[PDB]
């Protein structure tokens, strides 16, 4: 093997690739076959493995004369023989073969193969000795019959165990061999796009939320987002009875995703489907420092919440790329501006600007990325450091007095959230270990979150063979004592509710309030008949809106959801809704 | 990367050279090696 612009020779054993570290440093090479890809790297043992982990085991007998299979540049591969000596490291003893070749012969097999020749020492007093360096062989393989009905299967898949590149397509292939109506649920479209790319060749049809239902006899596999799946349950009785449902990033706390989990779990109990929930942080784990692919350096130190003057030199002294999680879009703007003042160029990410800015994070070369919670789910980066104050905003339904949804925060995140923000690094093997810089500790209790109630609002509005009642997922149904089906809407109100969420871009709670009030979708009078304290402020001034009629009235909704004026875009959409435009 | 042109075989015809010096080394985080 040679690269010119041979510095090292590799070995392909057990389907995987095994070579030295300093010869490649992690660069991908393409043969006539498919392009390679790194997987594992230990700098301490100077070893690297492509397309899979280390796959050959120890066998130095400390007495048996081993030999090196040399491969030199310019000529044929030669063969030698040696009685190795002892290399006495303080921690342990490793074999040492005294040998020498021209530079670029590292990765030569030893004698099966027991070591990788390359890394060595040069005593000025004597000659140059080499070390029989090899790591301990170590996994994930083909999955079993988890396709049997009435069986939910949780996969604790950590980034990056080949969840998208290896496992998911293998599951899909087996599902197609068994002729199954397979459903694939991705958290976001960008993830779904990464799937349809990973599922290349396989018959996969991406579904649009513009289509209520789509059916074909030449049976394919349906790939769609969580929200798409939920809305189709709310907009069509023509919902297919899938026998295998695979939800990726099932830890998602978005109301649509939670409702989907409840419905899927219900369809499993019925014994008409088998489920597969893939997530690094299952609903029964609290470890914010999970074991990752590449070693992670966990650093606790205080982190700027606003613009800073001096002191935090450690932030900017870092030369690699950096990911930073902020609680809100405004706080993120403050941080980003203070960062750009220092020369660094920052890409900003949010929930409703993600599809516009995330592709830049791949194409554009950037120094920083400031993000809300949206990157916890299936958002991959090529950075090396995560700055995580572990602060976030949480929607809460206050029942004290008139019911309203506020945005409590910046409140500390959940253990799963912290694990995911941390999980954004520690998968790409670099020479320097990835740094998870954090501050403070997460809070377990999040059962005052509005999304659980919104999830049940969505769940018990789904038409179901009755029969039974669509209840929440097991490990999550204890996070709300809302009685099953107490949010049931009948006929016209149900259609209004779905339309308010889909065509109105309004949160589930607010939509439920307006819909269950018997208000028609086009009626916008409720946006102005609220309490004086329900007056909405835009940059410290009271909002005044020119209606569909042509009338000017102060924006004062009858029900107040903080998620409609938390962000300039959100308010802009909501003001477009109040003016009867959409 | 070119073809390895490699086989996992044993040639007994291979030359038997080399010394066996007992060597004492401390490891580096970088992968290099130390003295004494």
């Amino acid at each position: 093997r040679i690269m010119q612009r041979q510095v090292g020779v590799g070995i392909h054993m057990e389907g995987v690739f095994h070579t030295m570290w300093h010869v490649t440093r992690g660069s991908v090479i393409c043969h006539e076959t498919g392009r390679l890809e790194p997987s594992w790297a230990d700098v301490r043992n100077d070893m690297i493995s492509y397309g899979g982990g280390w796959r050959l085991g120890d066998k130095w007998d400390k007495e048996e004369d081993v030999q090196v299979l040399a491969i030199e540049p310019g000529k044929n591969p030669k063969h030698v023989q040696t009685k190795p000596g002892l290399f006495k490291t303080l921690t342990g003893e490793i074999g040492a073969v005294t040998l020498d070749f021209k530079p670029g012969t590292s990765g030569s097999p030893i004698i099966k193969v027991i070591g990788l020749y390359g890394n060595g020492v040069v005593t000025k007093s004597g000659d140059y000795v080499s070390a029989i360096t090899q790591a301990e062989r170590i996994d994930y393989e083909v999955d079993e019959d988890i396709f049997r009905k009435k069986r939910l299967t949780i996969m604790d898949l950590h980034p990056g165990a080949g969840k998208t590149k290896r496992i998911l397509p293998s599951i899909v292939r087996e599902a197609l061999k068994r002729r199954l109506r397979t459903l694939i649920l991705a958290p976001t479209r960008v993830v779904a796009a990464e799937m349809e790319e990973a599922l290349r060749g396989l018959p996969i049809r991406y579904q649009t939320p513009a289509v209520k239902s789509e059916h074909t006899g030449r049976e394919i596999v349906d790939l769609m987002c969580h929200a798409t799946f939920t809305t189709r349950l709310l907009s069509s009785t023509r919902v297919p009875n899938y026998n295998l449902i695979v939800m990726d990033e099932a830890h998602f706390t978005d109301p649509c995703s939670v409702a989907a989990r409840g419905y899927i779990s219900t369809r499993v109990e019925m014994g008409e489907a088998a489920a597969i929930f893939m997530t690094a942080t299952p609903p029964g784990s609290i470890d914010p420092f999970p074991q990752s692919n590449s070693p992670i350096e966990d650093i606790e130190r205080e982190i700027p919440e606003r613009s800073w003057n001096t002191g935090f030199d450690w932030i900017t002294d870092y030369q690699g790329k950096t990911v930073w999680f902020v609680p809100s879009i405004k706080a993120g703007n403050d941080i980003a501006n203070c960062l750009r003042k220092s020369g660094k160029k920052v890409i900003q990410l949010s929930r409703k600007t993600f599809d516009t800015e995330y592709p830049k994070t791949k194409l554009t070369d950037w120094d920083f990325v400031v993000t809300t919670d949206i990157s916890e789910m299936g958002a991959n980066f090529r950075a090396g450091r995560v700055i995580d104050p572990r602060r976030c905003l949480k929607p809460v339904i206050l029942t004290d007095g008139p019911e309203r949804v506020i945005l409590a925060g910046p409140i500390p995140v959940t253990p799963a959230s912290a694990a995911q923000r941390r999980g954004r690094i520690g998968r790409n093997p670099a020479q320097e270990d990835d740094q998870y810089v954090f501050s403070g500790d997460p809070l377990k209790n999040d059962e005052d979150h509005a999304h659980w109630t919104e999830a049940k609002m969505l769940l018990d509005n789904i038409y179901t063979p009755e029969g039974i009642i669509p209840t929440l997922f097991g490990p999550e149904r204890e996070k709300t004592q809302a009685i099953d089906g107490e949010f049931r809407l009948r006929g016209e109100q149900r259609k209004t509710f779905v339309e308010l969420m889909r065509r109105g871009d309004l949160p589930v709670w607010l939509s439920y309030k307006v819909a269950s009030a018997g208000i028609s979708y086009k009626d916008r009078e409720w946006c102005f008949t609220g309490e004086r304290n329900n007056q909405i402020l835009e940059e410290n001034m009271e909002v005044e809106i020119w209606t569909r009629e042509g009338e000017k009235k102060k924006l004062r909704p009858k029900w107040l959801d903080a998620r409609v004026y938390a962000d300039p875009m959100a308010l802009k959409d909501f003001k477009e809704f109040a003016s009867g435009r959409k | 990367s070119l073809e390895k042109a490699a086989n996992v075989q044993w040639d007994e015809m291979a030359d038997i050279t080399g010394s066996s010096p007992i060597i004492e080394v401390k490891q580096d985080e970088d992968g290099s090696f130390s003295i004494r």
